[PDB]
RNA sequence: UCCCAAAAUGUAACGGAGGCGCCCAAAGGUCACCUCAAGACGGUUGGAAAUCGUCUGUAGAGCGCAAAGGUAGAAGGUGG
RNA sequence: ACCCCCGUGCCCAUAGCACUGUGGAACCACCCCACCCCAUGCCGAACUGGGUCGUGAAACACAGCAGCGCCAAUGAUACUCGGACCGCAGGGUCCCGGAAAAGUCGGUCAGCGCGGGGGU
């Protein structure tokens, strides 16, 4: 269940066209957080449960509810108080959930056309765009409470956005051509 | 060390068998209840003491 | 508004070279100026105060943390 | 002219000059020989006459701005406390302290505005030019 | 400048007209004594970027370049004054002022010229070979036209010490 | 990080204390377990397990420790105070403990 | 609690500002453990702040309230 | 005796960052596995348990580099003890000693111990 392609299709793939004296420095993936929304706009104490049990589901692996920042200013914020959701993605789960998306969660969306090719993060790293929440595997409408939006970030070893694009697109990313 | 209608309510201390009194402030605000403690009068020492009367 | 005052006192009381004893206060501050060095314990209030007899030594590397310490004579 | 927001009240007391070149930002400059108080309006009616004698120019510079509130006597008496919370501004000037300077005019053109405005000084001044270079 | 006593005590320097001065470089720091009237004759000239030939009192002519001036309050007539010898390769860093020549485009339209910084320091101004003035191009501005130190011509063998995208002069609107 | 170690570097006291400390360090697979003077920043037994280690480097926990406290017999230890860094006592590091404890 | 107070302490006025007459069964004891504010880049109910991530960052935060002193090896935050 | 590595102190920026080079099984790190002791209010990132390969890339160590930080003269001045004066006053001067800050020259990217280990 992957890993295998993960080395032998992206290592081999760098030193015969870049340039590498050594194999650790071969850009690696580390972890993939996932935030969530909540609250703000929409406080509600039911809403909570929602996506506390979806993304515990989706990647198999339960979720900290993350509270304010401790700052109030004009509009609707408190001082504690849950406003957040952080999932975070490191080891052979990121792989499983990672390949769920490569294969089933982009391929599988409406008006599909792919991610912007434009260097996101400059420091090595490369952040996605994900909306709607009714394009995954284990996202069923049939069987929910509503229809919000997550966030996925990605977070690698990698040096330059030269050596970032390359490995995710080798590993699996389509792009807008 | 004003006392009137309002929360908080000076709390005596008192003991199965022993006889001593410790004299702790509380209050009634979020817990207020379990006010058992432990404290050893000048007997055997080492005896169930709670401070709610 | 002409309001309000307080007396107040603090600082220090044994200073350098002072011959002091088991007992004695050295310095009375409100945070941590002066900090406990060797031979020296401190209050509550951050107060410095001797453990035994000895001469009172003071000891500043360039600001930021001072230390005040005691070297017994017999 | 007057401070955005300050404090409120304050003091009273004059040392020596002692940040006040001689030629900082344009040509000719204006400088003190007597320590004293000037009073915001003061410094309006300087940078006033200034304007009206070089019709076009804009090149007028005033850096002696009023940090100074002074209190005033409210009507008689004496019984009550801190009297007068706004009453002017005011911004020490030691001699040495150079209060107006301005450029692009000649000789004879600077003469004038400095001449004038110096007749609504509380205390003598002086003319000078460039010779003095110490931190740039 | 024909330097005399320098002793360490101003008491017959204040009465007459003398001005207390020093020297230095990296070797020797003795200090000096120079007179009021020469000096306020030759800084004039040669001011911060030009050396004289400085003979003390026995034979002894030391070329050195005036540095920082630490001239009375109260008063035109300097007080101390500070000279540093220079080398022959690579000495101290000097500050070369920043005239202008020929009528603009822009003051006749109705702007005016302004220099927005009198003084420019430079890098490496080179024994020898220091610029004493600066000639730079005025006329080819017009109304808001910034022109930087990207825009001065280098007296050869001089590198620039300010930020390049600094305005040293500015044409600004009438009014 | 680098915060845990000096948690107890200052909380261990040694002036008050008198006593000696006794550091370890098991970042990786070669433990030091070097003993220190309070004051004097010499060092008196302090031991080293790079001098041969049979092919172990898990077990030799409780070896060095032995080792440890059976050499502070011979210059004269009788109090300890232990000083580990970012370890939370638990099962090598525990090891070298007991075994110097018992043993000296 | 600052300032006045003039570098020990102290020191007045119907001088200049702002607080208290509480609170916390935990905000105590102890033992472990965590590191802030802020900005930039990039992301979905946002498009000012925030939720996330990666950097920078002697702390420009925090410490129940007023203020000063003091605190990054904690007197910041949690759990048994 | 030479060097080096690892640990731990004095010292707690003249011993700090950035840029760059060197190091490859003696040591250090990443990495691999990790049902259990133990654990991250979620994730064995970090804590942790058991150890190969590979690599030294990153981190760490050393070395070059002083662009920026940090430290920081001489000379002079500000202020001032004491002595003696001036102006209606805000204020200011003289003598005699002490003596800044800032800036400039310049200075250096440490120095000094203990223990263990592996090499010539
Ligand atoms: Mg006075
Ligand atoms: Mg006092
Ligand atoms: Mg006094
Ligand atoms: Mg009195
Ligand atoms: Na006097
Ligand atoms: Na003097």
């Amino acid at each position: 269940q992957l890993k295998t392609k993960y080395n032998d299709q992206v290592r081999p793939a760098l030193m015969q066209q870049f340039g590498y004296s050594s194999v650790m420095a071969v850009p690696r993936i580390e972890k993939i957080v996932v935030n969530e929304g909540l609250g703000s706009s929409k406080e509600d104490s039911k809403a909570i449960d929602k996506a506390a049990k979806e993304l515990a589901l989706i990647t198999l692996q339960k979720p900290i509810i993350t509270k304010a920042k401790k700052s109030i200013s004009n509009f609707k914020l408190r001082q504690g108080m849950p406003v957040g959701i952080k999932v975070t993605l490191r080891g052979e789960r990121m792989y499983v959930f990672l390949e769920k998306l490569i294969n089933i969660g982009l391929p599988r969306i409406r008006d599909f056309r792919g991610i912007n090719p434009n260097a996101f993060d400059g420091r090595g790293n490369y952040n996605l765009g994900i909306k709607e929440q009714l394009i995954f595997p284990e996202i069923t409408y049939d069987m929910v409470d509503k229809t919000r939006g997550m966030d996925i970030t990605i977070v690698t070893t990698a040096k330059t956005d030269e050596e970032a694009r390359a490995l995710l697109q080798s590993m699996g990313l389509p792009f807008r051509k | 060390a004003k006392d009137g209608p309002r929360i908080i309510v000076k709390m005596e201390s008192s003991a199965g068998t022993g006889f001593y009194y410790t004299t702790t402030k509380n209050r009634r605000n979020t817990q207020a209840k379990l006010e058992l403690k432990k404290y050893d009068p000048v007997a055997k020492k080492h005896v169930v003491f709670r401070e709610k009367k | 508004n002409g309001r309000d005052s307080n007396p107040k006192y603090l600082g220090v009381k044994k200073f350098g070279g002072e011959v002091v004893k088991a007992g004695n206060i050295l310095v009375r501050q409100r945070g941590t100026k002066f900090k406990a060095g060797q031979g020296v314990g401190m209050g509550r209030d951050h107060t410095l105060f001797a453990l035994s007899d000895g001469k009172v030594v003071f000891i500043n590397k360039g600001k930021g943390a001072r230390f005040i310490s005691i070297e017994a004579a017999q | 002219k007057r401070t955005k927001f300050r404090k409120q009240f304050r003091g009273r007391m004059t040392g020596d000059a002692k940040g006040g070149d001689y030629v900082a930002f344009g040509d000719y400059g204006l400088i003190a020989m007597e320590p004293a108080w000037i009073k915001s309006n003061q410094i309006e009616a300087c940078r006033i006459v200034m304007s009206r004698h070089f019709r076009r120019g804009g090149k007028i510079y005033i850096r002696i701005f009023p940090d100074k509130p002074v209190t005033k006597k409210p009507a008689e008496t004496r019984m009550g406390k801190g009297k007068g919370a706004v009453e002017y501004w005011v911004s020490v000037v030691k001699p040495g302290r150079v209060m107006f300077e301005v450029a692009g005019v000649t000789e004879e053109q600077a003469k004038e505005a400095f001449r004038l405005a110096g007749h609504k000084l509380p205390i003598q001044t002086k003319m000078v030019k460039r010779e003095v270079y110490d931190e740039a | 400048m024909e330097l005399t006593a320098k002793p360490r005590t101003p008491k017959q320097k204040l009465d007459e007209s003398m001005i207390a001065a020093v020297a230095y470089n990296k070797e020797n720091n003795v200090s000096f004594a120079l007179d009021r009237k020469a000096f306020d004759r030759a800084f004039r000239q040669q001011s911060t970027t030009g050396l004289f030939d400085i003979t003390v009192e026995g034979g002894e002519t030391f070329p050195a370049l005036v540095k920082a001036v630490q001239m009375d309050k109260r008063k035109r007539a300097p007080i101390h004054v500070d000279f540093y010898m220079v080398t022959y390769g690579e000495p101290v860093e000097v500050s070369v002022p920043v005239h202008t020549t020929g009528r603009s485009q822009g003051e006749v339209q109705g702007g005016l010229v302004d220099i927005v910084v009198h003084n420019l320091q430079i890098v490496a101004p080179g024994p020898r070979r220091i610029p004493q003035e600066l000639v730079v191009d005025v006329t080819k501005m017009n109304i808001g036209d910034h022109i930087t130190a990207g825009d001065i011509k280098l007296p050869e063998g001089c590198t620039l010490a300010a930020d390049p995208e600094l305005t040293v002069v500015s044409v600004l609107p009438p009014r | 990080r680098r915060k845990l170690r000096t948690r107890r570097k200052v909380r261990t006291t040694t002036a008050a204390s008198g006593r000696l400390r006794l550091s370890v360090y098991r970042s990786s697979k070669h433990i030091y377990a070097q003993i220190i003077d309070d004051s004097r920043g010499q060092t008196l037994a302090a031991a080293s397990s790079a001098a041969l280690k049979s092919g172990n480097k898990t077990d030799t926990a409780a070896a060095v420790g032995k080792a440890l406290a059976a050499a502070a017999a011979e210059k004269g230890i009788k109090q300890v105070v232990f000083d580990r860094g970012s370890y939370k006592y638990h099962g090598r590091v525990k090891a070298l403990a007991d075994a110097a404890r018992e043993g000296g």
